C-alpha cells in the first residue's frame, strides 16, 4: 500500500 | 497547426497488454490511462504522492506506470514564495507501482483553468512547470513577473491591476490592506481576470 519511488 | 500524436505513453515494458481501467478497492473510483492519482507516501503524516497514470497492466496483480508530479518542497530547489499551495511540477521521473498503492483520484489543472475554478477542492491541483528530476531544471525556464517585488504570479495571493500599466500588484507591496484593495472602485498605480490571462514579458 505504501509506494516507494525510485531515485530519479 | 501540425503536430504529432505519440502512439505510446510509456517506454518501459511495452510488451504487456494494457488494462483499460482499474477500480480502487471498495470505491466507485475508476482509474484509466491519463488520469492523475494520489498514492500513499512512505513517510506517514505527509501529503500523498501525485502521479499521472501513463499505463495500466497486470500479472498472473495490477501495475501502474506512473509519471511523478513533484510538490515544490519535494523539488531540488524547494518551495518558493510564488508557488501556490496546490502547485505541482510535471516531472520526467517514471516508476512502476502496485495499483494497490492508489488512495484516490485528483485533477491536475492547467494554470489558467485552475484560476478559473469557482471552488478549489482538496483534489484540485495545478501545473505550469515541467521538471527535470535529474537536474532540477524547469520548463519553461522563464516566466512573467509582476509587482514591485518582481515575482511570478502566485494564484493564492490577491492582486490588483493598474488601469495604466496593466501590471498587477500585491496590496501589501503598494502599502494597502487586503480589505482596502477589495473595496476599490478603481486602481491606478504610483508608477503610473488574473495575470494567468495576461500575455506579455518573461524573466528567468
Ligand atoms: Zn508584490
Ligand atoms: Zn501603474
Amino acid at each position: 500500500k505504501a509506494a516507494r519511488k525510485s531515485a530519479p | 497547426m501540425a503536430k504529432t500524436r505519440p502512439g505510446v505513453a510509456s517506454k518501459i515494458k511495452t510488451g504487456r497488454k494494457e488494462l483499460d481501467s482499474y477500480t480502487i478497492k471498495g470505491t466507485n473510483k475508476v482509474v484509466r490511462a491519463g488520469d492523475c492519482v494520489l498514492m500513499r507516501p512512505s513517510d506517514a503524516g505527509k501529503p500523498p504522492y501525485v502521479a499521472r497514470v501513463e499505463k495500466i497492466e497486470a500479472d498472473a496483480n495490477v501495475k501502474v506506470h506512473c509519471r511523478w508530479y513533484y510538490r515544490p518542497e519535494e523539488s531540488l530547489g524547494g518551495r518558493r514564495q510564488f508557488h501556490g499551495a496546490k502547485e505541482l511540477f510535471l516531472s520526467d521521473h517514471f516508476d512502476v507501482q502496485s495499483a494497490h498503492t492508489i488512495e484516490g483520484k485528483c485533477i491536475v489543472h492547467t494554470f489558467k483553468n485552475y484560476t478559473r475554478l469557482e471552488n478549489v477542492g482538496a483534489e484540485d491541483y495545478y501545473c505550469r512547470f515541467e521538471y527535470k528530476a535529474a537536474t532540477g531544471a524547469f520548463t519553461p525556464d522563464r516566466v512573467a513577473v509582476y509587482c514591485k517585488c518582481e515575482m511570478p504570479y502566485n494564484p493564492d495571493d490577491l492582486m490588483v491591476q493598474c488601469e495604466g500599466c496593466k501590471d498587477w500588484y500585491h496590496p501589501a507591496c503598494v502599502g494597502m490592506t487586503i480589505e482596502e484593495a477589495k473595496k476599490l472602485d478603481h486602481f491606478v498605480c504610483a508608477e503610473c481576470s488574473s495575470p494567468a490571462d495576461d500575455v506579455k514579458v518573461r524573466l528567468s
